[PDB]
């Protein structure tokens, strides 16, 4: 398999926690046979088997999970640069305050803001869904199910411009939780190297500031960064419920907290081990990534 | 011509015998399924579902339904239809519900929870064809509500053709997952979680539906379903924020549409636990609640103060019954007496809800926990998880629980036997604990009996005999407000809260 | 002549008043701990008295509004300014112990992965994947079996939310601190493992559990926040600033007060942290002193 | 008995990848250096600037174990793991490194830095250890002020003084040291090499005393070994190797030093073509690239230690000559 | 002049009782001149080098009353611009050569930014003229050093590659802040050749800053000698090693190793520099000067002005033969 070490040991560990936890007992052998030999079992609800009902949904929760981080990224590491750059200046508690600020609301009241403000008072944006309910795809084609590679390839006359419109809320209202902690952590970390005595080399051969932030100060501190980043990819695919529920997302967090609110067993033992070997492979590459930014540490 | 419904949570399957959720039911069987009897739109009259006439025994035991005819079924992509509608239908709607030698009993998770809890299985001693348009019932003991028990969701006429067809084709669970029916709306796709999509059957007996697709866009929050609503990203709409209401009032593109409710809102004792096994104590914690103060604190407006279990539009309403109005010093003086004065502690069980208009039963128990400590008895507020709740309910851990209920099919043993009896006891839906003879005496003979206009005095009698016992503190009636877009046409409100799209149209 | 010589507190005192908005956020921070530790005789009322005369009752400085109820009234009537004095009690109590059980428990595991070697590395990485795999509410509802109604239900499961983050981050500094010169010459000198994690290496460690510590606290409320949306760690007459913003939601539209005040009171602990984190950042950084 | 220290073909290979993805290259950087150490000597290891000898360094310290050959102190294996033993052999052998900036942690005071080895080894209190370090501060000539300085708040030749001072603490039995006065005026190296040697007199310190400048070790050293390339070329008291260079690195090496008297100054024997790759290594001997005397057998075989009366030489005209 | 120094001044710790890192300090440098600085280690030679480049942070402030470069003045000129300036024209080698270099990128990548920063190259020169520089500074494999971490330099390799990048760098003034330390002398002797080598083809202008005397004495045209933070002695190079008019570089020569036989105990200058709380009136050399009259503790010397055009800090400068 695709993991370095304890893997036997990790599907067991998983499975016997998440089987211990939700019956709050043969039936854990017996289960741990049925997903060995490849299939999950089948839901209580839906009457379906978790494979089949789990994929649908894991490429609409991806799929958010990633356009968020993109978001939280593009912004984040730019702004929490310029943060330490212009330390104690305007820039740098408008920044990192109205980071805070839309941290400091709970998921519930400012994603409703934003509808309220964005929505329903300026017209810009559509309310919530993954696509406008009176647009439907073709079922016949060989569709992925990530409804932005689905409306790309196979949508007609503007479909794709919804299909993205439809993303900008979810997006922006789950990516200011990362936000936040990428322009605190990025600012910190670029502060810490900025004193270096190889920043002050940087100076003496006569580079431009701005190559001196973003090719030898940044490099330096993106490490604690690129930690925060698989952090909150673990927490973005797991977690969401809140964002998933208000903006009518066919998530990951509601058909898993649902399935343990109506007791479907497996759903909830079949899906949790799915996301933790997910959480694995992420945790891998930005460990690999740990080896590419510093090459000490190899 | 389209609408879009913004739906309250996405439906457990798609045919309703295997669930009790209303969701399920807006979703599975109004839009999909026909009845042998219905209710008629705007009320709880019993009217001409797939029978044209229906005949009763004299005895009362023996019914009789004339099928009708050319009734037809939708063109799936798994099956054609072959046949009308034949007895050979119905018979098979109610063996897979009835005894276990049924092929389809147990496919999809045969549990029948709605079937098995009515008594149905016990009261259906059998089920025979007469003919190809002729169906039988016979009962082991008469019911007078039994027309409009298979008037309502539960039962629903599924194609014994389609039926065989998946099974010969050893796929039985496709009867289910991929329905069939013979309604106004049948199925097109459902994306899970997402939306579902539904298109009107060309075929159709009845009134073709004037729209020619509906879709329900599941949205789970309140608020966003109104911040659709401004916008026309839905046409109508379930279960408003009592917050709401005064804007969507002041609204000018929203018809809010209003009716009194079939829902009854309470909080009952477990007449089994020493504070409460003297009925004084019981009228004392009726006597300290100010009912008046909680139809503005938790339902806005939204509630008509309750003397009775039932409705007050309902056939049956005992009106010349005093009420325990809100007075403190009575209060005091029945806990003087009764020796209580210095003071006990109570749980008060608050409940999440998965039926549309249920009351914020988290502020009713936070305002009852105040109302009943400023007479000398505290109150902690629990929120145990709905499964947890249920467990321990079942236990009879409790010693008061709040609840909603509301009037499933249209007739008072929807309140009496089925909440307040000691056949419902057993089962838990009465969660009073409570069986007070001269009761019993006065719902089993009402039920039993032919004449309205008797069935009317017992239960007058019933509802006086339970305001001198006090089983319960009954709260409020809600007012199902169901806001509907200025462009749609022809929506008329459900008293049993169901969302009828069949007759609507769009200007 | 030779100053007396700063004890490492005073030291750090010292180099810690230097910047001004870390002494306003510590400012802010005592005083609603002193607001907290008094409100039985500070607050203007027991939060419990529902005042049905003023049903939603906006702030004095409004129409409609009277000098009785400063910040106004709550829907079902009480005085919305008791009710934050008093839910500060529960809800800094929360933070805190959150906040430090998890730092703690984050420090210890994340400093043993990164120092003693790759097997116990791989041990801990997989134990912190499985730990944000388990949703929050997962074992909260988990929690509720092993444990009667209680706070410690929530707390020991923000706690253990919390923790993957504590763990991973140290872990990622000590990785780069372990092969440096400083740590060889600590060992040469004959310095034991724990020393070389607890003393030598951990102060360098410090850079990136500042800022997760400070947005610790934040997440520990907005979590419960959550929880509070569902039927799960509070009961109703004891305020929280998270379970009451949670169950006002439904008014944010129609009263602005209710919803807004609680989130000052989150918000404006949020900021005192982040300006408090700041200047403990400038208070250990050598290149400053 | 056996001798205080002791190497036997000393051996580290270092691998090498291009990237994450690359072929493995094998850096060769000690290649079978072979000396013993007795107390109170000085050995000398001078040659090329990037010939092993701060590796040599790291392995007589147990800072790192050899890719093969044997190390022994006090007839005792060091590379032999014993957990037990360890705890004791530890402070025995000391290091001072070359630019010591990185050895001292930036975020404690010059006082816990030099009170930490007494601190782990010994029993004395808080305020005598302070004590201590303050008297070790003033043999090498740093004020009491710096006791409570920062590692940044130092020119190099305080920090070298303070590395001196960390290693000297102990009282060890050798002391690796890695260029310890590369950075310090003459008025002061004059100052931390007269405690040096009164260490050596008083206590029978041994020191493994890594250089560049020669004039020094023509003062300080009792043997003098000469690296190129990770090999020995040429071993024996620094009497007869400054007075009779045979190996011919070692001729051009003693004749490029500078000297302040002009009188005593010479035009400097250059030194031209390829340096030898410690990537890629030219066959047989290391220096034949540059040799001045090269035969045929230096592109074919490589020389061994041959001992002429005590003077060890590995080279072929040398052989050749004798 | 290329620089000049009218006086110059940097202080660390507070405004209360500073330490006087560099006091009042001045010189000049000639385009194309070689300027030796000597003197006990913490007499403020990198301060004095890093305040011209403008490279003192927050816990130090720099004093001066005039400061020039190329015909520009570093505190009239704004930073933007002052910044500009030095940095283009003015190139370092710093003393630890490891913290130096930055941790996280190749050899190659290191110097091939300054060889594009300061000569335009395409990918390909650029590779080659870091191939060359390395080369000719003598490293044992130019082809296979460029992808090397600064980690797996040893010391005496990463001091060879900065200099080799402060060469690309095409300096008009260098600052050679110890360029022979860790090196043997078999490559101190290419280094300091190299380093002459551009002094002449270029006309280049070189700071030399030593530890050993030698060196400069060969290579250096004029010499400059700090002691405590400010300037003792000036003047030619030959000159002042063998007939020395300060008595601070008279007890610096007699302490070399040529003074003595092998493994006597060396001769030294007794007592340690001034901090800031011992710190005595008059001249700083007082309680080490062998020569200090009552003078030297009153009144601190002025830069005196001797006939043979040299200079000394004090009140009786010593004559050919060893006494004031
Ligand atoms: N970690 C490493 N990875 C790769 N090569 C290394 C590493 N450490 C040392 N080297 C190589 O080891 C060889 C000898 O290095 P050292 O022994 O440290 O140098 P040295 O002979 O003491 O030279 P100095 O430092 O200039 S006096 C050189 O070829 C180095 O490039
Ligand atoms: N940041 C600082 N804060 C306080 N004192 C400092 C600081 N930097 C340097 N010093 C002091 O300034 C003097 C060192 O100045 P440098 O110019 O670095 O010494 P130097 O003459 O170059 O000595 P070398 O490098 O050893 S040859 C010493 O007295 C130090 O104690
Ligand atoms: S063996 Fe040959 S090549 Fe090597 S040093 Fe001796 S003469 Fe030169
Ligand atoms: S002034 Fe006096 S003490 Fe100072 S250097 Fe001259 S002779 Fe010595």
């Amino acid at each position: 398999l695709r993991r370095l070490g304890l893997v036997i040991p990790t599907f067991i560990g998983i499975t016997l926690l998440t089987f211990a936890f939700v019956h709050m007992w043969q039936q854990y052998l017996h289960y741990i046979w049925g997903v060995m030999h490849g299939d999950l079992g089948i839901s209580m609800k839906s009457r379906i088997p978790v494979w089949e009902e789990f994929v649908p949904r894991f490429q609409a929760t991806l799929e958010l999970g990633v356009c968020a981080m993109i978001f939280a990224t593009a912004v984040g590491i730019p702004v929490g640069v310029l943060a330490a750059v212009k330390r104690g200046s305007i820039f740098d508690h408008t920044a990192v305050g109205l980071a805070l600020t839309g941290y400091s609301m709970p998921i519930f009241w400012w994603g409703m803001m934003l509808i309220m403000l964005v929505s329903v008072h300026w017209n810009l944006t559509p309310v919530s869904g993954r696509v406008s309910d009176m647009v439907f795809l073709d079922d016949s084609n060989p569709l992925t199910g990530f409804m932005l590679i689905d409306t790309a390839i196979w949508g007609e006359d503007g479909n794709f411009i919804d299909a993205v419109a439809h993303m900008i809320l979810p997006a922006i209202v789950l990516g200011t939780i990362p936000l936040a902690v990428i322009v605190r952590m990025t600012r910190s970390s670029m502060l810490e190297v900025l004193g270096e005595d190889y920043i002050r080399t940087a100076r003496a051969k006569g580079l431009t500031r701005m190559r001196v932030i973003i090719v030898h100060a940044l490099r330096n501190a993106m490490l604690p960064v690129v930690t925060v980043i698989g952090l909150q990819v673990g927490t973005l695919l797991a977690g969401a419920i809140l964002t998933e529920t208000i903006f009518s997302w066919p998530g990951l967090g509601r058909w898993l907290i649902d399935a343990l609110q109506r007791r479907d067993y497996p759903v909830v033992q079949g899906g949790v081990l799915l996301v933790a070997t997910m959480i694995i492979l992420v945790n891998l590459l930005v460990d690999l990534l740990y080896g590419v930014v510093n090459p000490r540490i190899r | 011509k389209t609408l879009v419904y913004c739906s309250e949570g996405s439906p457990e399957g798609f045919n309703p015998q295997l669930f009790t959720s209303g969701t399920t039911y807006d979703a599975s069987s109004v839009p999909l399924y026909n009845r042998l009897v219905e209710f008629k739109i705007g009320t709880t009259e019993v009217i001409p579902g797939l029978a044209e006439k229906w005949e009763v025994s004299e005895d009362g035991k023996t019914y009789t339904f004339h099928l009708r005819k050319g009734v037809k079924w939708h063109d799936n992509k798994e099956f054609k239809p072959t046949r009308e509608l034949n007895a050979d239908d119905v018979v098979f709607s109610f063996d897979r519900q009835k005894n276990a030698q049924n092929p389809y009993h147990k496919v999809s998770g045969g549990s029948y929870e709605y079937f098995e809890g009515m008594g149905l299985p016990e009261l259906i001693s059998e089920v025979k064809k007469v003919d190809d348009n002729t169906v039988q019932f016979v009962l082991t003991r008469p019911e007078a509500p039994f027309l409009a028990d298979l008037a309502m969701d539960f039962a629903s006429i599924l194609s014994k053709e389609y039926a065989d067809a998946m099974m010969k084709a050893g796929t039985p669970e496709k009867l289910d997952l991929n329905p069939i029916g013979t309604g106004p709306f049948q199925l097109q796709q459902y994306q899970k979680d997402s939306r579902i999509r539904y298109k009107a059957f060309d075929g159709y007996w009845g009134t073709k539906p004037q729209i020619d697709t509906l879709v329900f866009s599941i949205t789970p929050d309140a608020s966003v379903r109104y911040a659709k609503l401004q916008k026309n990203e839905c046409q109508v709409m379930p279960y408003p924020n009592p917050a709401d209401i005064a804007r969507m009032k002041q609204d000018k593109s929203i018809n809010l549409m209003e009716m009194p409710g079939l829902n009854v809102g309470y909080l009952s004792y477990n007449v089994q636990k020493k504070p409460l096994d003297d009925v004084k104590v019981r009228q004392a914690l009726t006597y300290a609640v100010n009912k008046d103060a909680i139809i503005k604190a938790v339902y806005q407006g939204a509630g008509v103060s309750a003397k009775n279990l039932i409705p007050p539009t309902m056939w049956g309403y005992n009106d010349d019954v005093q009420d325990y109005t809100y007075d403190p010093e009575k209060a005091k003086a029945l806990l003087k007496e009764a020796g209580l004065e210095k003071g006990f502690s109570i749980d008060l069980w608050a409940m999440p809800v998965q039926d549309p208009y249920n009351p914020n039963a988290r502020r009713m128990a936070e305002m009852i926990q105040a109302d009943w400590a400023k007479v000398g008895v505290q109150a902690k507020i629990v929120t145990y998880e709905w499964g947890e709740y249920l467990k321990r309910a079942k236990d009879g851990e409790h010693q008061t629980v709040m609840m909603g209920w509301t009037g499933r099919n249209g007739d008072p043993d929807n309140f009496f036997a089925t909440l307040f009896s000691c056949a419902a006891s057993e089962q838990g839906s009465n969660y009073s604990k409570w069986c007070y003879k001269p009761f019993e005496d006065l719902i089993q003979p009402a039920r039993a009996t032919d004449d309205h206009n008797k069935r009317v005095e017992l239960y007058k009698q019933a509802q006086v005999v339970m305001h001198d016992q006090a089983p319960a503190l009954i709260i409020a009636h809600s007012t199902v407000f169901e806001p509907v877009r200025k462009e749609v046409k022809g929506y008329v409100v459900d008293p049993l809260g169901k969302h009828h799209f069949e007759n609507v149209s769009i200007e | 002549s030779a100053p007396v010589p700063m004890t490492p507190l005073q030291e750090f005192w010292h180099y810690f008043k230097r910047n001004k908005g870390a002494v306003v956020g510590l400012v802010y921070v005592v005083i609603v701990l002193f607001i907290a530790i008094f409100a039985n005789w500070i607050a203007p009322y027991n939060p419990a008295e529902q005042f049905r005369d003023a049903l939603l009752a906006p702030p004095a400085w409004q129409e409609g509004g009277s000098m009785a109820h400063l910040l106004g009234t709550d829907d079902v009537g009480r005085d919305v300014l008791s009710r934050l004095m008093y839910g500060a009690r529960l809800s800094l109590l929360v933070g805190c112990l959150v906040v430090v059980l998890s730092l703690i428990m984050g420090v210890i595991l994340g400093l043993i992965a990164g120092y003693f070697g790759g097997l116990v590395d791989n041990i801990i990485m997989r134990v912190v994947d499985i730990m944000l795999a388990l949703p929050s509410l997962l074992l909260a509802l988990v929690l509720v079996a092993i444990f009667g109604p209680s706070i410690g239900n929530a707390a020991l499961a923000l706690t253990f939310v919390a923790l993957p983050h504590y763990v991973r981050l140290t872990r990622a500094a000590v990785l780069v601190e372990v092969n440096r010169d400083y740590v060889t010459a600590s060992r040469v000198a004959g310095a034991g493992a724990m020393r070389q994690m607890f003393i030598n290496i951990f102060p360098n460690c410090l850079a990136p559990l500042i800022v997760q510590a400070s947005l610790g606290f934040s997440n520990a409320i907005l979590d419960m926040a959550a929880l509070g949306f569902l039927g799960m760690g509070a009961q109703p007459p004891t305020p929280e600033w998270g379970t009451m913003l949670s169950d006002v939601l439904q008014f944010a539209q129609s009263a602005w007060w209710v919803v807004t005040f609680p989130g000052l009171a989150i918000l404006l602990t949020v900021l005192a942290f982040n300006l408090m984190g700041d200047g403990l950042r400038d208070a250990l950084d050598p290149k400053l002193k | 008995q056996q001798p205080l220290l002791q190497a036997i073909d000393l051996k580290k290979h270092y691998p090498v990848k291009k990237g994450m993805f690359a072929p493995e290259r094998l850096v060769k950087a000690l290649d079978g250096v072979s000396f013993n150490l007795e107390r109170g000597k000085t050995l000398a290891v001078v040659g090329e600037s990037g010939c092993g000898k701060s590796t040599l360094g790291r392995l007589l310290t147990m800072i790192e174990m050899p890719t093969g050959g044997e190390l022994y102190y006090q007839g005792q294996d060091l590379l032999k793991h014993d957990p037990q033993a360890q705890k004791l052999r530890r402070q025995k052998i000391q290091i001072v490194f070359q630019n010591p900036y990185g050895s001292l942690n930036p975020r404690k005071k010059v006082g816990q830095i030099l009170e930490e080895p007494l601190l782990i080894n010994t029993s004395l209190s808080k305020e005598q250890r302070r004590e201590k370090a303050l008297s070790m501060m003033a043999k090498v000539g740093l004020k009491t002020e710096h006791y409570d300085r920062y590692p940044h708040m130092f020119s190099g030749g305080q920090r070298q003084r303070i590395a001196i001072a960390r290693g000297l603490m102990l009282d060890p039995d050798v002391v690796i040291a890695d260029q310890p006065v590369s950075a310090l005026d003459v008025s002061v190296r004059a100052q931390v090499l007269n405690l040096m040697m009164d260490l050596q007199q008083e206590l029978g310190l041994s020191y493994v005393f890594i250089s560049h400048d020669l004039s020094v070790v023509e003062h300080i050293a009792d043997e003098v070994m000469v690296m190129y390339l990770g090999r020995c070329v040429e071993k024996g008291t620094k009497d007869q190797i400054f007075n009779n260079p045979r190996h011919p690195y070692t001729q051009a090496l003693l004749s490029a030093t500078p000297r302040l008297n002009p009188d005593d100054r010479r035009e400097r024997i250059k030194l031209s073509g390829e340096l030898p790759s410690p990537l890629n290594p030219p066959p047989g001997c290391a220096f034949n690239a540059r040799c001045r005397r090269r035969f045929g057998p230096c592109t074919q075989l490589q020389p061994q230690l041959k001992d002429y009366g005590g003077q060890l030489v590995a080279c072929f005209a040398v052989d050749q000559d004798e | 002049a290329l620089l000049n120094v009218d006086k110059l001044s940097v202080h660390f710790g507070d405004e209360s009782a500073p330490f006087r890192a560099v006091d009042r300090i001045s010189y000049s440098v000639k385009q194309g001149e070689v300027v030796g600085i000597v003197g006990e280690s913490g007499s403020g030679k990198s301060v004095s080098s890093l305040a011209i480049m403008g490279l003192i942070d927050y816990p130090g402030r720099v004093m001066a009353e005039k400061l020039e470069f190329n015909g520009q003045d570093l505190q009239r000129i704004s930073e933007k611009e002052r910044r500009n300036l030095v940095g283009a024209e003015v190139a370092m080698i710093f003393q630890d050569p490891m913290t130096s270099l930055n941790p996280c990128y190749t050899v190659g990548f290191q110097i091939m930014e300054a060889i594009k920063v300061h000569q335009g190259g395409n990918k390909s020169t650029r590779r080659q003229r870091a191939i060359d520089l390395l080369n000719q500074v003598g490293i044992p494999d130019p082809a296979s050093r460029l992808d090397v971490y600064p980690h797996q330099l040893s010391g005496g390799m990463s001091q060879r590659v900065m200099i080799a990048m402060a060469i690309a760098c095409r300096p008009k003034l260098l600052i050679a802040d110890q360029p022979t330390t860790a090196l043997d002398v078999t490559i101190q002797a290419q280094i300091i050749e190299l380093l002459l080598e551009l002094q002449q083809k270029e006309n280049m202008a070189l700071v030399l800053i030593t530890h050993d005397l030698a060196l400069v004495a060969e290579a250096a045209h004029k010499i400059i000698v700090m002691y405590a933070g400010q300037v003792v002695e000036t003047g030619d190079a030959h000159a002042i090693f063998h007939a020395p008019r300060h008595p601070y570089t008279q007890a610096l020569l007699r302490a070399l190793p040529e003074f003595a036989q092998d493994k006597e105990r060396l001769a030294s200058l007794p007592g340690v520099v001034p901090g800031k709380y011992d710190r005595p009136n008059g001249c700083l050399l007082n309680p080490r000067c062998p020569y200090a009259t009552d003078r030297c503790r009153a009144e601190e010397p002025a830069l005196n002005m001797l006939a043979d055009g040299r200079q000394s800090k004090c009140h009786y400068p010593l004559d050919d033969a060893g006494r004031p």
